[PDB]
DNA sequence: TACAGATTTTATGTTTAGATCTTTTATGCTTGCTTTTCAAA
DNA sequence: TTTGAAAAGCAAGCATAAAAGATCTAAACATAAAATCTGTA
């Protein structure tokens, strides 16, 4: 059986497009090819912006690691923020061979084994860039009479708090040993996530004052500045403009979430766009009308699920308090220049005023709850501009078909659920999850589960199990559990142990078994004692 | 291309993997292997240790006597030598596979029966009465690995020299599938078979399951030290084919170790010398010297050797000793050098085997200085104090301190203290150690009287006494000082 | 096939072919049983007795790789469109059909030993002799080489 | 036939990942005596 | 407003779970000389 393999390939025997008709099943399939189609240009016109800033981060990275490299003791560079995953290269200078050299805990259980795979990396190299030798530091030593050249050695210490620091401390004290050859210099990277104090007390002190002599600091993180995340954030709102508008709600969820993560916000940020993007390709039929030329594509159910706006609800009450088509298809020509003036007042700020250490988000968060000028009144530079740069959002009418909103939830099910929480719900209010159509022990009995889970909830500390069987049994109804166990007379062994006087007890020992072991496979229980078996203790509570 | 490491010192020898299986197209194919060049036997090193010699040794009365005890050169063991030659008679006669499990303590002539028995067994088949074998010899303690007895028996049978994993299916092609009338017999005498013993005991089932092939004609005779090996350490299926049937070889009675002296030592007892008096050589028929070995001294050291192990290496080796306490005081007393009655006496045989006796450990510790002997008494005096068989070492600083320091109105510790805690001097401060510690402390751990155990806490560490300690108290209750308080 | 007298059990497929094909003819190198598998696709059945198949396990490593072989020779002689079966003597639904041979009984040792020395002219042995040492050959595992040795021995 | 070169066999060294067992220390239940905060007079 | 009394707290005892590590062993990773194969000349 292929149940009971670890690992097993399948090549399914076979005999276009994963969208789905709306509408109730009344979307024509043209309108589904346009919904594809547009949704692939809307998302590739989205990922080429994505991928020349990412290449931009690399890049700008690179080039002040090379600055911060090029201008007796180590040259040394932390790295704050990290993350480490920089693919750094070094000049290409004549009469000195510049080798850099990567370490990741894994390669340093000890200093003997990190000194044997520098000086295997550094005779590599030095091979390749032109008799055995040993790969100690005495190779260090002799580098000019072997190749001719002086020594310029790069250590790219990766993850330093991953690292064992008295393995890596007696290895800056063995790299110290190389200051007495004239053709040898040495620079340190260290690649830090925490903080440097925090490295600086896990180090001797006669080290830290080693490290002094030369030392410099440079943030590395994806929040520097927020630019980085202010150039993906414009480019989906370069991609977005003039087709739909984003809910202030939405905005919000994007600043909570990302202030949530600390290393890798960026690709979140990228990730939750582009999930709303799929969710709205996916639910809303309108989003065929973002072309201008689907405009002759209007259908009753369109018009009918059309009306059905709060905006065109207020309207319509104005209009009748005062005294369809065509009245649509001319109202979709607005620019809505909430994004163009968004862009305008970020190249105000830091084009003359100086002021770069913002958040584009949280702004046009500000500019769509309309309490834009409660957020420029923070920095106390741009007093003189509280009318240029002004601005007030109008609302229009039928923009809630066009647009990102996170009201129903399904952001925070798919990208940032509950999960323990769900577990313990759906144990405990089963109803919800099982349809309510065996007859009639279904509409008694609940599933095992949820009545083990629901008697698990309200106990102590410790549970015994006998006693936590008999409180299992007492739920369950014996008279129903008997006839339905004699509702197939092809088993026998059924029937003749159901004849058995001490069939229900036996039953329920099943049950109970069965679910007390599904428990423990899931992590809600545990035995304390690896013998014995008489006793249990709760591991998980619901609501926390 | 860059090496990750090197290894400079490979010595390969020059054995092909190829096995006997491949070598012909066919079992037909295979000849007479008796009648091949290379098959069944058909040294150059033994001129290497000559030399000129330009001088003439004095071999005097007793040099004779302890030439003559040595091991090189059956009169209690005719048995066993009875059953081993049955055994293996009927076995080469009848054209069988048979294997002979003898054992025994060290020393009790296992290797010598065995050994008798092949060599009548060879001259046996000189006289064309039983058919030609080949006597193949195969020590355990003499392989570096245990699986070359493999390449051993192979390249004894065949003259080839192959690895040996390809060497052991050539031996199991060799002993099942070729016929007898292609084939010769073949004695094994497996020696040491402990040695042999690995944990996949593979030679084991190997050596004794080919005994069990109709074609073989295999006598496989291990030699063991135990009669309980097989039980104790090799499984059910080795312990099935070695069989019911083990000759034990016992220990000697002083009767047989008597009579292997005296076998020994006939030709030479109660005989005649011709010995010079100039330089002391002496020519077996200037003074006519008549030499003795008592037998009351060769009795009692037959029967301290039989009692003890029943060994005749010990018996010998306590007459040659004998001989030689005899024969330096006989070289002391005429000025002999090494260019009427003379007797090996009772009281050199008693010096003999007194000399293995005489515990040399207290006196060790009688001619100890002054500081080791205070780090003795102080741990013996922990050891009466809170009972315990290991002390630390901070323990035994502080109460030879508190031992200094109490009994102080002793001239000799008035006399002592400056040199213990200062060296004799002004200028050098009191020390916290006394002087020459760690020099006592790691020459008790060279002699194994201590043990220590392996901290980096100097103080926190552990010693124990390895030696009893009541050789200890008499020992440290034999110095004047010591015994005094 | 004695299986402890080859070097490796990784090898014994090697050898199945190293008996079944002629010297004459090409010799593949076979590594596994899925060229083995090949090699007896087009034929003529191949019998083969693996003898002490036991230590066909490895001592070294746990579970999973110690029944490498053993399951990969399962596996051979009972897939389809072959004609390969396995006979396996080990020590004390495609599982194999198990045969349990017995220790014999003092009745069977004399019928043996009747039957072995039927060849003889002349019996050198009293019956009731063969009877006592069969009886006290047929203790809880007792087997039918100590009553050999016995013999021989006497 | 043979031979230069590629591949295998046998043999060993290097480094990492995990198992097992021992010793010493945290921990968890039991039992007896002391405080103390909230359900009734 | 008191009262008291069952819930909570503290410490000694002691069996036991567990952390730390000493010792080792398998498995991946690595190299290498001699033999064996192999595809042509
Ligand atoms: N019966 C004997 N007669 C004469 N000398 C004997 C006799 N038995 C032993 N020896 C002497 O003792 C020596 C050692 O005996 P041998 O090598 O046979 O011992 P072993 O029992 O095989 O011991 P081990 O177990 O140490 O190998 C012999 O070489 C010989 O000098
Ligand atoms: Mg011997």
């Amino acid at each position: 059986a292929d149940a009971q393999r670890s690992h097993y390939t399948v090549y399914p025997s076979l005999p276009h497009i994963p969208f789905v008709k709306l509408l109730s099943g009344k979307e024509s399939e043209v309108n589904v090819e346009k919904r594809w189609e547009l949704y692939h240009q809307l998302h590739s016109h989205f990922h080429d912006q994505v991928d020349h800033i990412i290449d931009n981060i690399e890049a700008d990275l690179k080039a002040e690691i090379s600055d911060l490299l090029y201008s007796r003791c180590f040259n040394t560079i932390f790295l704050l923020g990290s993350d480490s995953t920089t693919k750094i290269e070094l000049k290409d200078e004549s009469s000195r061979y510049n080798v850099l050299i990567e370490l990741t805990p894994k390669e340093s259980p000890n200093v003997r084994m990190m000194l044997r795979r520098s000086m295997y990396k550094l005779y590599s190299a030095a091979d390749a860039e032109e008799n055995d030798v040993s790969y100690d530091l005495s190779l260090v030593e002799n580098f000019k009479r072997l190749f001719g050249k002086d020594l310029a050695m790069v250590f790219n210490f990766k993850d330093v708090d991953s690292i064992n620091f008295n393995t890596l401390d007696n290895f800056i004290i063995l790299l110290k040993s190389a200051f007495k050859y004239d053709h040898v210099k040495i620079s340190l990277i260290f690649n830090i996530n925490t903080n440097l104090s925090n490295i600086e007390k896990n180090l001797r002190q006669s080290t830290i004052r080693l490290l002094k002599r030369n030392y410099h600091k440079l943030d590395v993180s994806s929040n520097k500045g927020f630019k980085y995340g202010n150039q993906i954030f414009q480019s989906f709102l370069d991609t977005v403009d003039g087709k739909l508008n984003l809910s202030d709600r939405f905005v919000e969820f994007i600043l909570s979430k990302m202030a949530n993560n600390t290393n890798h916000n960026l690709q979140l940020l990228t990730k939750m766009l582009d999930y709303s993007l799929m969710s709205y390709f996916f639910q809303n039929a309108f989003s065929v009308f973002i072309d201008p030329v689907n405009v002759d594509f209007l259908n009753d159910d369109y018009l009918k699920i059309l009306s059905r706006c709060p905006t065109f609800m207020f309207f319509v009450e104005g209009l009748i308090k005062q005294h369809l088509e065509e009245f649509f298809v001319e109202f979709l020509v607005r620019e809505n220049p909430i994004n163009g003036h968004a862009k305008f007042v970020a190249r105000f700020l830091e084009e003359e005023l100086n002021i770069t250490n913002f958040n584009l988000i949280e702004l046009y968060h500000n500019l769509l709850i309309g309490k834009l000028d409660s957020y420029l009144d923070r920095w106390s530079a741009c007093k003189e501009y509280k009318d240029r740069l002004h601005f007030e959002p109008i609302d229009t009418i039928f923009q809630e078909l066009f647009t990102l909103d996170n009201r129903s939830g399904l952001l925070t099910q798919s990208i940032f659920p509950s999960y323990k929480s769900n577990i313990e719900d759906n144990l405990l209010s089963w109803e919800q999850v099982l349809p309510s159509l065996s007859g009639d022990l279904d509409k008694i009995m609940a599933p095992v589960l949820g009545q083990l889970f629901k008697l698990y909830r309200e106990a102590n500390m410790t549970i015994n199990i006998y006693d936590f069987y008999i409180a299992f049994r007492e739920t369950l109804p014996k008279e129903e559990i008997l006839n339905f166990i004699r509702k197939d007379p092809s088993n026998t062994k059924l029937l003749e142990l159901a004849e058995t006087p001490d069939a229900f007890d036996k039953v329920a020992l099943i049950l109970f078994m069965q679910a007390i072991f599904a428990f423990e496979n899931m992590g809600l229980i545990k035995f304390q004692s690896t013998k014995s078996y008489d006793l249990v203790e709760k591991c998980v509570w619901r609501g926390i | 291309v860059i090496r990750k490491f090197t290894k400079k010192n490979v010595a390969r020898a020059k054995k092909k993997y190829t096995p006997f299986s491949k070598r012909f197209k066919s079992i037909a194919a295979i000849p007479d292997l008796t009648s091949l060049p290379e098959f069944y036997g058909n040294s150059r090193f033994e001129n290497k240790l000559k030399t000129t010699q330009k001088h003439q040794i004095v071999e005097t009365i007793f040099s004779k006597v302890k030439k003559q005890l040595n091991s090189s050169y059956l009169p209690a063991r005719e048995n066993e030598f009875a059953s081993i030659y049955l055994s293996a008679y009927s076995a080469i006669e009848s054209d069988s596979a048979t294997t002979i499990y003898v054992a025994g303590t060290p020393g009790v002539g296992k290797t010598l029966t065995v050994r008798e028995v092949v060599k009548e067994l060879l001259s046996s088949s000189a006289q064309r009465e039983i058919p030609d074998f080949l006597y193949v010899e195969i020590n355990g303690l003499k392989m570096v690995k245990p699986t070359d007895c493999y390449e051993t028996l192979w390249n004894k049978v065949s003259g080839e020299r192959l690895t040996w994993a390809a060497s052991m299916e050539s031996l199991e092609f060799y002993f099942k599938r070729v016929p007898k009338n292609k084939k010769k017999t073949i004695v094994v005498l497996l020696d040491e078979l402990d040695a042999m013993v690995t944990k996949s005991q593979d030679i084991m089932y190997n050596f004794f399951n080919w005994t069990t092939y109709e074609n073989a004609k295999l006598i496989v005779i291990a030699v063991a030290n135990t009669m309980d090996l097989p039980e104790r350490q090799l499984g059910n299926k080795i312990t099935s084919r070695i069989g019911f049937t083990r000759i034990m070889f016992t220990g000697y009675t002083h009767e047989e170790l008597k009579n292997i002296i005296d076998l020994r030592l006939k030709g030479l007892n109660d005989s005649f010398f011709y010995v010079d008096t100039k330089t002391g050589n002496a020519i077996l028929i200037v003074r006519k010297v008549r030499l003795r070995m008592s037998a009351d001294a060769i009795e009692i050291a037959s029967r301290k050797v039989a009692s003890v192990s029943g060994d005749a290496r010990r018996a010998l080796k306590v007459c040659k000793r004998a001989a030689e306490i005899a024969e330096k005081h006989y070289m002391a007393k005429h000025g002999y050098g090494y260019d009427g009655v003379q007797t090996v006496h009772i009281t050199h045989v008693m010096k003999a085997l007194n000399e293995t006796l005489n515990s040399h450990v207290i006196t060790f510790m009688t001619r100890l200085s002054f500081t080791a002997k205070l780090f003795i008494y102080a741990l013996l005096n922990l050891m009466k104090k809170n009972g315990s068989q290991e002390q630390e070492l901070g323990d035994i600083v502080d109460e030879i301190k508190l031992l200094i320091e109490v009994n102080g109105s002793n001239k000799f510790v008035m006399e002592i203290a400056k040199t213990l805690f200062q060296q004799g001097s002004d200028n050098i401060s009191e020390q916290l150690r006394i002087i020459s510690w760690d020099f006592v402390l790691n020459q008790l751990l060279d002699a194994g009287i201590l043990f220590k155990q392996t901290m980096k806490n100097d103080r926190i560490c552990c010693v124990k006494l390895n030696i009893s300690v009541e050789e200890a108290k008499r020992a440290m209750n034999e110095d004047e000082t010591l015994r005094n308080l | 096939i004695n299986c402890i007298s080859l070097g490796e059990p990784s090898s014994i497929f090697q050898k199945i072919f190293d008996s079944f094909q002629d010297l004459n003819g090409p010799t593949l190198q076979i590594k596994n049983m899925q060229h083995l598998q090949k090699f007896l696709e087009p034929y003529t059945t191949f019998v083969v007795v693996l003898d002490e198949m036991d230590r066909l396990l490895h001592a070294n490593t746990s579970e999973t790789q110690s029944v490498r072989t053993i399951l990969e020779l399962f596996l051979l002689a009972k897939l389809p469109t072959v004609s390969f079966v396995l006979i396996g003597m080990a020590n004390s639904g495609l599982l194999p059909q198990t045969i349990v041979f017995q220790p014999y009984t003092a009745e069977q040792m004399y019928e043996i030993v009747i039957q072995k020395m039927s060849s003889l002219p002349t019996i050198i042995f009293q019956p009731m002799a063969i009877k006592f040492a069969a009886k006290k050959c047929a203790g809880n595992t007792g087997d039918l080489r100590k009553l050999f040795d016995v013999l021989r021995g006497s």
